[PDB]
């Protein structure tokens, strides 16, 4: 009998239970304290001592070796080299031959992620934000070009008073057309994927599965009428009002009706039916709407101004969706 | 089994809204050592025995087959699982069949505990409470 | 300013259980629009430039 | 605590083992969850699901996401761990305050003659609810979860305290503490 | 019943907008393939 098996017992008699998550309690438990490269926070590493995961005692071989890491530091260390890249090749090779996985990085023409980086993932998503936005301004140009007469795709009643009002949306209308793109342009990377544009992007190159959160509602694969939207305040500072991109389905005029399902005001109404609102959608074939309020509103197709590379595409996908159930 | 070497929980049990505490020792212990010493017994004689046998016959043809499908990754592989920390002159194995199923025969017997009481109350309370008395019949 | 229309106006009477081929209005606030401000974004301080 | 033993659990399928992994038991602290886009009374509404994914180092696909397990405490975590406390009697371990968060155990993508690839990325994903804006993505390299030397050293200390608590704790109970626990203080005492 | 003023919603109606001249060339609407943000 040990001291560690009164320890055992000492528990078993003052619990009533083995208590498994005790035992290794009592046994050994290395903390190693990190930190974490995106908040510069702290996040602990522990390895339990019977723990079967890195670290433990108890552990499988092959463990974890640094061979890869320990060479690339002292490769352009002992060069005095930032990058890898600066490196010259008879020592790029050099690593290479021990290390045949490195020629993925090292030997590919156009790697889709930049080598031997630490902000090379977020250069990945920035681009395709930029990407984005040009398959708009573009497109939007492209509508808009001379001067046109957008008539109405939707179906409201105006009041003799309210007439005023719209008089004012003319003045209004082109200040707001900037705002939208500057917003959007302004928008955080990692955000602006939850907008219902980049909802419809990551729909339409699934098109070419289940984008994840399901913001997707089912049918919307069903009919090029189901849409998606979000809304804008007219005035004041032009924001987003709406977290969850809202699902509307249309069928010249034609009147529209929601889709099955806290609370957001904003979803009482239909697209453009009220003030303050800049309605904005988009379609599985990604033709766009642009609905201002009184319903006056124009289609534009911004798959044409839309390019991206098949093999971004489907690695951008396969982070930003699932395979479908 | 555990002092032969428990848990936090399995000393206490509820019934009807209502806690017992099984612990509430060593002499109680005692008291029923001879029955740990048959239920062990009884698991180890039985687990070789269908160890030993599977492996060693797995006669065929739907015999075998539907025991392979008994056994795709349920049974093989608790077998495998077992024979890691195991083996695979003549053994007994038909002979301690029935030196197997004579003894844990038994102790489904000692361990049946049959019911004679059926309490049908009436005109009363449908749940009687400790210490008081009630309505018993055994026969419809 | 004002926006182009075919028609004036007209004067229908519409009964509550009847309504046959239903339509929809729009929406203007109760404040007069001099309290609804023009647009406005703040260009940042400062460009990632 | 128990988000790692169930981990490890799934981590016994050996995955495939065709293609080698390991496995790494991490606590994420709550200000680095607050920084990271985190509410941190949304989760505090008992394990909880999280999706991970490994991406590769240049060019690839990501894994395809799988759901882990997580178990949020809004306490000190590395406390529960060093000094578990006895349900019926809190004051056996005193210890000091901190704080915490989630626990998650990482896979880890190994070699024959498993060897990390450092700036390869793993990455984690926290679901508040179904829409996108309740789902945020954290990441990882190998670089940053893979600390090259553990330390067993600083825990030994550790354990003679509690050998101590334990003796000191039952000299305050004294008659009313189970005849047991006095005796496991007498050893436990010598071995002091 | 219920009184109130009707005006038919037409496809035909339209509210015409007027952009300014430098409207269309904008750091906004022209953008190169890399921008420094």
């Amino acid at each position: 009998r040990s001291l560690v098996e009164w320890l055992d017992r000492g528990w078993e008699a003052l619990a009533g239970g083995d208590r498994p998550d005790w035992l290794w309690s009592r046994r050994s438990i290395s903390v190693v304290l990190r930190h974490h490269y995106g908040t510069k926070q702290r996040f602990v590493v522990v390895s339990y001592e019977n723990s079967v995961a890195w670290g433990g005692r108890r552990a499988r071989p092959p463990r974890l070796s640094s061979e890869l890491a320990t060479a690339l530091t002292e490769a352009c260390a002992a060069e005095r080299v930032v990058r890898p890249h600066q490196l010259s090749p008879a020592a790029q090779t050099a690593l290479l031959r021990r290390f045949p996985a490195l020629e993925g990085p090292l030997r590919h023409p156009r790697p889709v992620l930049q080598p031997f980086d630490i902000a090379a993932e977020v250069a990945f998503v920035a681009r395709i934000q930029i990407a984005c936005l040009r398959a708009l301004g573009h497109s939007i140009r492209a509508a808009l070009q001379g001067g046109p007469r957008i008539f109405q795709r939707l179906r409201y009643d105006f009041g003799p008073h309210q007439s005023e009002w719209l008089g004012e949306v003319t003045r209004r209308f082109p200040v707001l057309l900037e705002n939208l793109m500057r917003a959007l342009e302004g928008t955080a990377p990692d955000a602006f994927f939850h907008t219902a544009y980049a909802l419809a992007v990551l729909a339409h190159l699934g098109g070419q599965l289940v984008p994840l959160s399901d913001d997707i509602p089912a049918r919307f694969a069903d009919s090029d009428a189901h849409y998606a939207f979000d809304y804008y305040s007219t005035s004041g500072d032009t924001l987003r009002l709406t977290n969850r991109p809202i699902a509307v389905v249309i069928d010249e005029q034609s009147k529209c009706r929601f889709m099955e399902g806290p609370h957001r005001v904003c979803e009482q109404y239909l697209p453009g039916e009220s003030y303050a609102y800049l309605c904005l959608g988009f379609n599985r074939r990604l033709c766009g709407l642009v609905v201002f309020p009184g319903g006056f509103a124009f289609t534009i197709n911004t798959a044409a101004y839309l390019s991206l590379a098949d093999p971004v595409a489907r690695a951008v996908g396969l982070r930003f969706c699932r395979g479908a159930a | 089994i555990r002092d032969l070497n428990e848990l936090p929980d399995l000393n206490v049990l509820y019934y009807n809204g209502a806690r017992l505490s099984l612990v509430a020792l060593a002499s109680v212990n005692t008291e029923l050592r001879s029955l740990v010493l048959n239920m062990v017994y009884s698991i180890t004689e039985g687990t070789t025995l269908i160890l030993t046998l599977i492996p060693r016959l797995l006669a065929l043809g739907y015999v075998n087959a539907l025991l392979q499908m008994q056994s795709v990754t349920r049974e093989a592989a608790q077998l495998i699982h077992p024979e890691a920390p195991m083996l695979m002159r003549r053994l007994p194995l038909y002979e301690a069949l029935v030196a197997w199923l004579a003894h844990a025969g038994q102790l489904g017997d000692i361990l049946a505990l049959a019911p004679a009481v059926r309490v049908c109350t009436f005109d009363g309370a449908a749940v009687v409470q400790s210490g008081d008395m009630a309505p018993v019949i055994r026969y419809p | 300013m004002d926006p182009y229309y075919p028609f004036d106006a007209l004067d229908v009477w519409e009964h509550r259980r009847f309504i046959v081929a239903d339509s929809r209005s729009f929406i203007t606030p109760e404040f007069p629009r001099d309290f609804w401000m023009l647009p406005v974004f703040n260009i940042p301080r400062e460009t990632a430039a | 605590m128990n988000a790692h033993f169930a981990n490890e659990v799934q981590y016994d399928l050996t995955r495939d083992p065709s293609s080698p992994a390991s496995l790494i038991h991490v606590i994420i602290s709550s200000e680095c969850l607050a920084a990271a886009g985190v509410p941190l009374s949304a989760l505090v509404r008992a394990n909880f699901r999280v999706e991970t994914q490994t991406r590769a180092h240049a060019t690839g696909d990501c894994t395809p996401w799988r759901s882990a397990f997580a178990a949020y405490v809004p306490a000190d975590a590395v406390g529960a761990i060093l000094a578990p406390v006895i349900p019926a009697h809190p004051d056996l371990l005193p210890r000091v305050p901190s704080a915490g968060g989630l626990f998650v155990s990482l896979p880890v993508a190994c070699d024959a003659q498993g060897v990390y690839d450092p700036y390869t990325v793993a990455a984690l994903r926290l679901a508040w609810g179904p829409w996108a804006t309740c789902a945020r993505v954290l990441l990882f390299s190998y670089d940053e979860l893979v600390p090259p030397n553990t330390r067993y050293a600083a825990d030994g200390a550790r354990l003679m305290r509690l050998c101590r608590h334990f003796c000191r704790y039952v000299a305050r109970l004294g008659a009313a503490a189970p005849a047991a626990a006095t005796e496991a203080a007498a050893h436990l005492s010598l071995g002091m």
